């Protein structure tokens, strides 16, 4: 169900979010008992419908190549980008993590020699953030992960629902920039209720969603196939080949800045939640062919969670950023209400400052330093429901290995390091120790 | 059976949080599709659950809780209708609104 | 000409501007960086008390007006002297109601009042300084600006109760000792601004204070 | 008394502004208790009652020659003017700030120090006197039955007293308002001195927030 | 030091040319508008110079 | 001499007697509440 | 004693932001203008 | 120069991946300059580096 829905459906929120909307739901797919290599059939056949669609793939005239002194695989996502990633990786890392993987190599490359291809990597991550503070804060905190985006634009009228002419754009703006709190706990009082619901209304992927099933979204699909203005370079609508353009353009002439490292860094760093290093886990990993007959067995359902809360801060992340962003009376109340060990939030806040000071050299106390950090260093914690053949232990090393177990749709497969290899780790690591 | 197990059932019947805000909840403002008002011409309106959360936030003074919205619109006659589109959503299930 | 920073642009002194006889303050623009919008005619959210002070700038806010009923209440005589009123190419043909379509309710930065904290503050500045010799009306607009947002606010927390206020007040600093430099009337408030501008504004004999 | 003296030697080492919201909140919840310590214990002076640990209705009524039978038995009914239904058991089981008995006749009284005297005395007797009222009938009923040879008299009185205490000889024409009005305006001097000095400048909205929701 | 002279530059030339399209007070604003250290007047004796 | 010069640059401009520094090794807010505390003064004169 | 001591405090060593840019400050370049000898040699080739 | 080149690969080393053998020679560099700050500032100042 899932596999053909995949197809049908166009996000048309642009290149970067169609491509994670399809992706993300083939991973979803295979949650629910694809096998790994149909999986990987449905994501190639996406992602190469959603490159002729943009014309990202080479041969037409949205080829990045074209434009860009950089390898194909070497751009960004959200830039012409090469989306044929393993099943593996997108389900077990994430969605973006092909950016982090850039921005990783291209700091360790830009360290032992300076090179110019790689500083010309690190320029089109910066112009890529540029563009992204541009827009709503609160779009990058939550859904899928990213450095940065190329916003596209929105081809609906804003009158086809009631309430969205009631605010205007930039008092949302400005209202969102006041009260940074509200990004990360949901207002209750009505006054600022009213005004984030307004917000919500708005926003483009929900606009999409509310849109999705009508005949407005060929709009946008025949201003894409026709190679039209759909980009933002600045104040005005552009064509993708002149973000291309300006994104070359931008990198060539970047110079790299001391706080820029640190912040490519903070990107780089490990996160807020205790992650798996998947990447070296993969890297590391073996797989061995067993002569065995396959066996069918039942399928039972197991939690998959691969992002946890660490248990020293007694409050959720949110509950704490919020309470570090609230300055007025009522965002303090919210914040209250939402956390459910009032009492011990300035501890938390205090662990949390002392902990992004031990591992980096930023200071949270500045209001700015945190409102940028915050987003790349918090994420969702969203759980997820995995069915499994047989004896597969709840725990995120067990799914995995039941995944590499499954490749193979006739072939036993066993894996060599059958000791745990877990890497749950997290920012908060010499706190006790020190 | 369930006389045996009263403690955890009253614990679980107040851990429903009753006295929150009704709109502060996702489930509350979420794009799950909901009929609106009758329309001049006598046709209910097909809406979203947030565009009808939006419209009694404006035309009340407070944020009430699922007790206290009950009590405010106890009177209401009970509407429905059949979707317009159907689906429209991943969490639009059925075909009443 | 392109990649022009109008948000790093600043104001020392008055910015004034004129259209078809009417008299424009440009400070609140440049503060809060929308110069850009109102050169090129673009959209933008501002405060009513903001969009009061570009349009007139003549007429004091309501603040100092409560400002000067506290300082009535607490000590008259030393009140300051009220006689204003209350409350590549673009070319702009219409600025008065591009200004107008700016203003919107709701983006304003309200602050955390402390009730005790305002009598106080306001009775040393009433002892301190004599504010009954230099007329307002003559004063620098920019030095008023500021002298308005640092007060915004302290009227409306002490005027309709003042009494039971100032009882606890003198039931506070008279039983243990209050140093007046750590007095915090509200999160807005710096003694280092707010007094080198009384200063500034009100010149004092610094011979008073050193023989 | 000797609270006041521990709570003025933990407050006077510390600088102004270096308080977190919590402990703000919490030395301010202790001032307030030694606040109505101080006027429960000029109540109890003026009334000349050594009861220095307060005792439950049901024990006041235990003291004043009450059988327990009838009590275990009224223990079982539920009053019907209790804004949330609250069981007679329960409302045994609480303490009221100082009782009286002579002979028959028993005095309960609810003590508040606040500045609104008219909302702390309607709060107090939406607490109080809807039981004590109940109680009265039922001890009425039992006597008409014959199980009391004489009947019991119950009064409520709250009375309020304002942070200034203007109107506290209104209410209390004692001897020795002087002293104690002296007294509970150096704990107000302090409470406001902690509310709004001791406290960080960063934290003021955290601690308007907890006051609103502890208080309020 | 070139940038910030080439932003400084450009920036003193919009708002040059703004006040010329409308009926600004040139050398008021000059005098009252400030760009990171330097103020407008000094930028433009710097340009000078 | 010392006093004199100091009168004559007291009375012709303005001083604020809190950026008065005497020596590379002096700061106003320690010094003034170090000597507040030793020496207390009754704070309603300020106030009052 | 002096290597018995050395792999002691290495064995139990916690890495620092603060340490990472010190040793960062070692590594990069210098207020005097120096010519990259390693990337030279590196990168050179001689032939008979 | 050979103590320069161990520190920078060892830094090298740290990043990419956390391994055990680089932070080693690092906490080896941190005794050696706890050992240095030990005795006159100067000596560090001229001579060999």
């Amino acid at each position: 169900k899932i596999l053909l829905g995949s197809l049908s459906d166009l996000p048309g929120l642009g290149y970067f979010d169609d491509l994670a909307a399809a992706q993300s739901r083939c991973v979803k797919a295979l949650d629910l008992g694809a096998s790994p290599q149909v999986a990987q059939l449905a994501v190639a056949l996406c992602t190469s419908k959603v490159e002729r669609l943009y014309g990202t793939a080479p041969g037409m005239v949205n080829h990045p190549a074209a434009y860009l002194q950089v390898k194909h695989t070497d751009t960004p996502i959200p830039l012409g980008g090469n989306g044929a990633m393993s099943i593996m990786e997108l389900a077990t890392a994430g969605i973006g993590m092909s950016d982090k993987n850039l921005l990783k190599r291209a700091l360790l490359g830009y360290s032992h020699k300076r090179q110019k291809s790689m500083l010309y990597i690190l320029g089109l991550f910066k112009f890529l953030m540029k563009l992204s503070d541009e827009t709503f804060q609160h779009e990058r905190l939550g859904q899928f992960s990213f450095i940065g985006k190329v916003q596209w634009k929105i081809f609906t009228p804003k009158s086809e629902f009631e309430f969205a002419d009631m605010y205007t754009s930039k008092f949302l703006e400005l209202w969102s920039s006041q009260h940074v709190t509200y990004d990360y706990i949901i207002p209750k009082g009505r006054d600022n209720l009213l005004i984030y619901l307004v917000r919500k209304l708005n926003d483009p992927s929900i606009v999409t969603a509310m849109t999705m099933q009508s005949p407005l979204q060929l709009r946008f699909r025949m201003q894409a196939k026709q190679h039209m203005k759909v980009c933002r370079l600045d104040g005005e609508w552009v064509t993708f080949r002149e973000v291309l353009a300006a994104a070359n353009s931008f990198a060539e002439n970047y110079s790299a800045t001391s706080q820029d490292m640190d912040l490519f860094q903070t990107l780089t760093s490990c996160t807020f939640s205790k992650e798996y290093a998947w990447k070296d886990f993969l890297n590391g990993i073996h797989c061995d062919v067993i002569p065995t007959k396959q066996v069918q067995r039942a399928k039972v359902a197991r939690t998959f969670t691969v992002r946890e809360k660490d248990q020293i801060i007694q409050n959720s992340i949110p509950a704490v950023i919020g309470y570090k962003f609230a300055v007025t009376v009522e965002e303090m109340s919210d914040v209250l209400d939402t956390a459910k060990f009032p009492d011990s939030l300035s501890v938390d806040l205090k662990t949390m400052k002392d902990g992004v000071y031990r591992e980096l050299g930023l200071d949270i106390s500045l209001p700015d330093v945190m409102k940028r950090i915050a987003p790349m260093l918090y994420k969702s914690s969203k759980s997820r429901v995995v069915i499994v053949q047989g004896n597969v232990e709840g725990t995120a090393e067990a799914i995995c290995r039941y995944w590499l177990k499954s490749m193979s749709l006739v072939k036993t497969i066993r894996v060599k390091p059958h000791k745990e290899v877990l890497q749950a780790v997290s920012i908060f690591n010499r706190k006790e120790d020190i | 059976v369930l006389a045996t197990k009263s403690s955890v059932v009253a614990n679980s019947i107040l851990s429903k949080n009753w006295e929150e805000p009704y709109f502060s909840q996702t489930r509350n403002i979420s794009l799950k599709g909901m009929s609106g008002q009758v329309q001049e011409d006598g046709h209910l309106s097909s809406s979203v659950t947030i565009i009808e959360a939006i419209r009694y936030l404006s035309n009340s003074r407070h944020n009430p809780s699922l007790l206290k919205l009950y009590e405010e619109t106890r009177e209401q006659k009970a509407m429905a209708r059949i979707v317009r589109k159907y689906q429209r959503t991943e969490a639009d299930r059925g075909f009443f609104i | 000409i392109r990649d022009i920073r109008y948000q790093a642009v600043d104001a020392v002194s008055n910015v004034w501007f004129i259209h078809k006889g009417v008299k424009l303050y440009l400070n609140p623009i440049i503060s809060s960086g929308l110069l850009e919008n109102f050169m090129k005619n673009l959209p933008a959210a501002i405060p009513p008390a903001a969009y009061s002070l570009i349009m007139n700038r003549a007429k004091i806010s309501v603040d100092l007006f409560m400002f000067n009923d506290l300082l009535k209440l607490i000590n008259p005589r030393n009140t300051l002297d009220l006689s204003g009123l209350e409350t590549g190419i673009v070319k702009i043909l219409e600025p008065v109601r591009l200004i107008k379509s700016w203003v919107s309710r709701g983006l304003s930065i309200e602050k955390v009042y402390s009730p005790v904290n305002i009598i106080l503050m306001s009775r040393y500045i009433s002892k301190t300084f004599n504010l009954s010799t230099k007329q307002v009306s003559l004063l620098d607009p920019y030095d008023l600006t500021e002298l308005e947002s640092i007060v915004r606010g302290w009227g409306e927390c002490v005027i309709d109760q003042f009494e039971s206020l100032d009882r606890e007040a003198q039931n506070m600093v008279v039983n243990k000792g209050i140093c007046p430099e750590d007095v915090i009337p509200d999160s807005l408030f710096s003694f280092r601004h707010t007094m080198v501008l009384l200063r500034r504004l009100f010149p004092q004999d610094s011979i008073s204070s050193f023989y | 008394m000797d609270k006041y003296r521990e709570i003025h030697n933990k407050l006077k080492e510390f600088s102004p502004g270096t308080l977190t919201a919590v402990e703000c909140i919490d030395y301010l919840d202790r001032l307030y208790a030694v606040r109505h310590d101080i006027v429960d214990q000029m109540i109890k002076h003026d009334w000349s009652d050594n009861k220095d640990s307060e005792e439950a209705i049901g024990k006041v009524l235990l003291f004043a020659g009450v059988p327990s039978n009838i009590i275990t038995a009224l223990e079982k009914k539920i009053i019907p003017n209790h804004p949330t239904g609250k069981s007679l058991k329960a409302f045994f089981k609480m303490t009221p700030d100082n009782y009286k008995i002579s002979g028959t006749t028993i005095e309960f009284v609810e003590v508040t120090v606040t500045a609104d005297v008219d909302k702390g005395i309607r709060e107090k007797k939406l607490k109080y006197e809807a039981g004590l009222t109940y109680i009265e009938q039922e001890l009425h009923k039992f006597f008409l039955k014959g199980e009391i040879p004489q009947p019991y008299k119950i009064t409520f009185n709250v009375v309020a007293v304002r942070t200034d205490g203007s109107n506290i000889t209104t209410q209390w024409p004692s001897r020795r308002n002087d002293g104690v009005v002296q007294y509970m305006r150096l704990v107000q001097a302090e409470i406001s001195y902690v509310r709004e000095h001791l406290i960080k400048t960063e934290e003021r909205a955290a601690l308007e927030a907890m006051f609103n929701l502890k208080f309020n | 030091g070139q940038q910030k002279d080439l932003a400084a530059l450009k920036l003193c030339i919009e708002v040059w040319r703004w006040c010329k399209a409308n009926s600004a007070p040139y050398r008021d604003w000059f005098q009252a508008l400030w760009f990171e250290d330097k103020t407008f007047s000094e930028w433009l004796d710097r340009f000078c110079r």
